[PDB]
């Protein structure tokens, strides 16, 4: 059972093999896995419930397996439409603003989801 | 309309239009005579006058003047002393409303707001009083059954509020009903129902004999024997 | 920086990817102001 | 006049009704989005929840409450402002954030020593992430959140359609993750710091599904009130309109009367 | 009865209800319908009351019911200005006043060497638009001792006889009632004036005090009512004033009153009829009687 | 045109203005200006009807404009008083609802007997802060078929003519319209309704429905505004308020209709005067005339 659930929208919330991008590398939840509490990373997550597979690019959350097999996925904004050439013009533009300021923070989440964006 | 009743024995019915343009053709009179015009400029001898029309209007052993007034009161001020005196006299009032007419009701009578003082249960019968009973309680709790049922939705009625809803809208439809003189007008040929037949028709209509049958099978039609048929045609 | 205030920013960027809606815009722009307060006096009230 | 100031006051009632009117049906509107916001957050929360119940739950403290710049929205903001007194009784000098102006002032005037961070700017807009992120990260840097062990949140949970019941519930402390036996029904390394992300984390999204309950209320309970602010605006119509018509009435009389006295003579 | 300013044809029909309820035989009925004119109409009332007085004045006790006042205010108006003497105030001549008053003081209860006569006047004003505040009425209002107020809006809502309690007062009323029914009355007027300020405020924090008032307030309420041209006997009355007050009657549900008024006279008649048969001749509740009844009531609430 | 109580100098502009548009050639101004005696103003509408009689006789159609009898009444009035004939309400004189009656009822549509003739008529009534209550309105608005209220909010609101939609009634109404703009307007009644009821949602988070009506309303209310003293071709009519029940206007830009609206009309002129002279001769619309002037009206709307 898997609960996919972002704040405007909610998902998943049966589901067979799910590949998430987590603090602690990549984690892949099939069937029976211990039950964990891992930070979601920004992320491409991809969700597999059979052989069908739907493709989500996630803004990093919270995954928490639960001990009666709830995967609990939070996220603010998770799909394949999501990822769907702007965001290299804006960090070009955010690594400007890096050299006077938390705005570098935001521009290095930017590196961050422009490298994740072109993994796709 | 004398000569009629007394010395024709018929029984007739006599329309009178504006009853306003009576009092304002009173109040003239007066005015003329150089009477001292009383309150809210109507003649002093307003009420007499009004009387002596609506005292000749009786139901003698011979016959019976019906009147059939027709009341344009000023200002709508119901208060006013012109449409007092008129209230004096009249005995039933038969409200005619135009919202009504445009539900698509001809007869273009308001139902809630048609009254008569001859409603009485003994005069009208006990069986008529309460059939009658029913179908104003059926209505009035129809009409504001449907001012939050149509505003919060139609599926929050109860079983038996959407009962009364079912019934109260057959009957709204039933109300329906084609006019001889206007089988041109409509392009329906009229219905004449008699006054047994009323109370029957009612009767069965509030049991929902024949509540199971198209709201628009019930549009238009005549007594409850008539819907039957049309039912039945409506169906094919 | 607080781990959130990280994963907001992050679903802001997000949103910039060509495909875009109403509601994501406004769940992008938003302002208030937050102002302190004393044990009565309020520090003047700085943008959130 | 008579007659003109009876006139004027009756089209003031009758321009009072047709504004109650439009904000009842307007209200009918803004409403439809707010049920359907308030939906997804809880759905969100019960996730967060899953975790808590299944971990054992089990916990100067804060107080945040929630109700809009704006009133006219019933009794919403003073029936939460209410049970915040009750509660302020409770606590010793617990420190009040108030999202929002309406409860602000209430509480300002139950106590302004406990009042050290409020907002405003929020309520005239739905409830979304990106405010509830910067609220939550505010908080945690302004209010030093940590330090009080237990944080309250107040909101207004819209018991039915029609009703509000001002409503409480505990966000729970890095230390309660920390206490919790959590260890025994979930499973972290000691690399992440699943207490400071996970309270930082649900601090928010508790506080985004209390702000969607709320706004939610906040809406229904000003279309109940609008709505019945349009029947005490009828009855005044109707009683207005008696005296407009005696008033025009004893004008037409009173005019006459001095006619006839000039004639007379 | 005296019938003023009243359709000829309403007025046999009248005539003939109480030819029906065969009460004609102790009754006059001095009519001066609309048709009738208008001196004779001025002049109506005041030859009624002559005929009363000699009932009066046999110190017989007798009522007389002037229905309606009102009509004959506007026959004293169409009369003073067809005299052509000065319009008064409001348009009604300015000796109306005058005109109510002489007539109105004519019923009295009158002293021992007299022979104490009676005639009960009962007048019976029409307020256009329930007008309370309009010259005519406040005039007669002025004049009467106590009035019965009576709301269209109780009327509409299907309380028939529909008694304003707001603009009922009776200001020599309470020495009136027999002591039985000033036993049993127990300031009802009071709790159902508590009763109107409930319901005002029913429409903020409705107390569980509030609400139990309400609940009584409700159920008397439906209590009051009575079916029109079925009067009640006085004895019945004693008993159903005194489950109100004693509130027995407060505790059923509002569906079942109806139900409860007759079947709880049916009760007390097959019960024993015998209480209410002392109660009607000794007219007083004795501690034992008042017991008795309590007895009897709860009985009948039981079942 | 009958010009009663109105200055010379108004007058005189009034004459100026009809010769300007050279229409002098089939008018006729009878003139009873301020200046002239009370009699005079009194019979100068009475005297009006006459002149417009020998035309009605003669079978022919004529319109005369008593503007305004509100201006007559005030001259009976002032005769009436100075002859000492009792007052009556509002000081007019107790026969002035006789007086408008008689103007009124010497214009009529006649018999084949009487060769068809008529005199159709429009009279003018001033209304003190729009009281239709007072009595000259009253009284002139029970005997008048049909009304046209100007109201004044909607001239500020620069809606000229500023006829209030609401409080403008015709009895007589469609009876005479011509087929071809009844066919094409039954439409723009029910559109304008609706626009009424949907006014007051003009203030933030309204309903698709809401708004659809809201443009078609706005829309609609900068069609109906015309420039005053140049008036308008049926056969140019009846075109625009095809375009506007067909929802073609709709998607203009609220600025933009004035514009629209007079290049329509030379677009249809210039492209369309076969549809035009069409329209004019036949005086219907042909199914395939409305099928030909959807297209027109497409064209005009996509340049």
């Amino acid at each position: 059972k898997l609960q996919f659930a972002l704040p405007h929208e909610t998902l998943y919330s049966e589901v067979t093999q799910v590949n998430l991008p987590a603090k602690s590398g990549r984690i892949g939840v099939l069937a029976n896995h211990v039950p964990t509490v891992e930070q979601l990373l920004p992320g491409v997550v991809e969700v597999m419930e059979g052989s069908n597979s739907k493709k989500f690019f996630i803004s990093g959350g919270f995954a928490t397996v639960q001990p009666d097999s709830q995967l609990c996925v939070t996220a603010i904004e998770a799909p394949l439409e999501s990822f769907s050439e702007n965001i290299k013009n804006l960090l070009a533009e955010a690594k400007k603003n890096v050299s006077s300021s938390r705005e570098a923070a935001e521009a290095a989440i930017q590196v961050e989801v422009l490298e994740n964006l072109q993994s796709v | 309309a004398e000569y009629f009743r007394d010395e024709e024995g018929q029984d007739v019915l006599l329309f009178i239009d504006n009853i306003f343009r009576f009092t304002q053709a009173g109040s003239e009179v007066s005015a003329l005579l150089g009477r001292i015009p009383s309150a809210v400029g109507y003649q002093p001898t307003l009420a007499t006058d009004m009387g002596l029309l609506q005292e000749r209007i009786t139901t003698t052993k011979k016959g019976s003047v019906t009147s059939v007034q027709a009341v344009y009161v000023p200002a709508d001020d119901l208060t006013d002393p012109a449409p007092a005196t008129t209230f004096a006299h009249l005995d039933a009032t038969t409200v005619l409303s135009r919202g009504i007419s445009e539900l698509g009701i001809y007869p273009a009578v308001d139902p809630l707001d048609s009254k008569s003082r001859l409603l009485d249960a003994a005069v009208v019968g006990q069986e008529h009083y309460d059939v009658a009973s029913k179908v104003q309680e059926t209505l009035q709790t129809y009409k504001s059954l449907q001012d939050i049922i149509a505003i919060l939705g139609m599926d929050e009625l109860s079983e038996q509020d959407k009962l009364t809803v079912e019934r109260a809208r057959k009957i709204q439809r039933f109300l329906s009903q084609p006019f001889a003189v206007a089988e041109v007008f409509t392009g329906i040929p009229g219905k004449l129902v008699r006054l047994k037949d009323t109370v029957a028709s009612f009767k069965a209509v509030l049991e929902g004999k024949y509540d199971n049958i198209p709201e628009h099978a019930f549009y238009m039609v005549g007594g409850i024997e008539d819907v039957v048929a049309k039912a039945e045609k409506l169906a094919a | 920086i607080s781990y959130a205030a990280y994963l907001n920013v992050a679903a802001q960027a997000i949103r910039s990817t060509e495909l875009q809606t109403a509601s994501v815009l406004n769940r992008s722009q938003t302002d208030a102001f937050y102002t302190q307060y004393k044990n009565a006096s309020e520090p003047t009230p700085i943008t959130k | 006049a008579t007659l003109k100031e009876v006139e004027m006051r009756l089209k003031s009632i009758k321009n009072i009704e047709k504004i109650t009117k439009t904000m009842k049906i307007v209200a009918s509107t803004r409403l439809s989005k707010a049920e359907k916001a308030k939906i997804s957050a809880k759905k969100m929360d019960e996730a967060e929840q899953l975790f808590y119940k299944n971990a054992e739950t089990k916990n100067k403290e804060l107080i945040v409450a929630i109700t809009s710049d704006k009133g006219l929205c019933g009794s919403i903001h003073s029936q939460l402002a209410k049970a915040v007194r009750r509660h302020l009784n409770d606590q010793p000098n617990a420190d009040i954030v108030t999202i929002g102006d309406k409860i602000k002032m209430q509480l300002l005037r139950t106590h302004p020593n406990n009042i050290k961070l409020s907002i405003n700017g929020i309520g005239k807009d739905a409830p979304t992430f990106q405010e509830s992120a910067l609220i939550a990260d505010k908080l945690l840097s302004v209010m030093k959140a940590g330090t009080y062990p237990k944080i309250s949140i107040f909101y207004n949970d819209p018991v039915s359609s029609l009703s509000f019941e001002p409503s409480e519930k505990p966000i729970f402390n890095a230390k309660t993750i920390e206490q919790s036996p959590s260890f025994g029904k979930f499973e972290i390394d000691t690399d992440a710091n699943v207490p400071r992300d996970l309270f930082e984390y649900t601090l928010a999204n508790q506080m985004l599904t209390a702000m969607a309950q709320g706004y939610a209320a906040e809406i229904s309970a000003r279309r109940n009130a609008m709505d019945n602010a349009s029947k005490n605006a009828g009855d005044m119509i109707n009683r207005y309109s008696i005296l407009y018509n005696r008033t025009r009435q004893a004008v037409i009389t009173n005019e006459l009367v001095d006619i006839i006295t000039g004639a007379s003579s | 009865y005296v019938a003023v300013g009243q359709k000829r044809s309403t007025v046999a029909q009248l005539v003939q209800t109480l030819e029906q309820h065969d009460a004609m035989k102790y009754s006059i009925i001095v009519a001066a319908t609309a048709s009738e004119a208008a001196p004779l109409q001025y002049l109506a009332p005041f030859t009624a009351a002559s005929i009363g007085e000699w009932f009066r004045d046999n110190g017989k006790h007798a009522l007389i019911v002037y229905d309606d006042l009102s009509k004959q205010a506007v026959a004293y108006r169409q009369l003073s200005l067809l005299l052509r003497r000065p319009p008064g105030r409001e348009a009604y001549p300015g000796d109306v006043f005058y005109l109510h008053s002489r007539l109105l003081e004519r019923a009295a209860k009158l002293s021992e060497k007299e022979g104490s006569g009676s005639l009960t006047a009962l007048p019976v004003i029409e307020t256009q638009g329930g007008d309370v505040s309009a010259y005519i009425p406040t005039n007669v209002i002025s004049i009467t001792d106590g009035q019965i107020f009576l709301e269209a809006e109780l009327f509409y809502k299907g309380i028939r006889p529909a008694i304003n309690v707001g603009l009922s007062v009776s200001r020599v009323g309470s020495a009136a009632q027999v002591k039985a029914l000033k036993q049993v009355a127990g300031s009802l007027k009071l709790f159902l004036a508590q009763y109107r300020e409930v319901a005002a405020f029913a429409q903020s924090d409705l107390d569980a005090s509030t609400k139990q008032t309400l609940v009584r307030g409700e159920r008397l309420t439906q209590l009051l009512k009575q079916n029109q041209y079925s009067p009640l006997a006085t004895e019945e009355q004693v008993p159903l004033i005194y489950a109100g007050v004693n509130g027995h009657l407060d505790g059923i549900e509002l569906s079942r009153i109806g139900e409860f008024e007759s079947s709880f006279l049916s009760y007390l008649k097959s019960n024993h009829n015998e209480l209410l048969t002392e109660i009607r001749e000794k007219g007083e509740l004795s501690k034992e009687l008042l017991a008795s009844l309590k007895s009897a009531t709860e009985s009948f609430v039981a079942t």
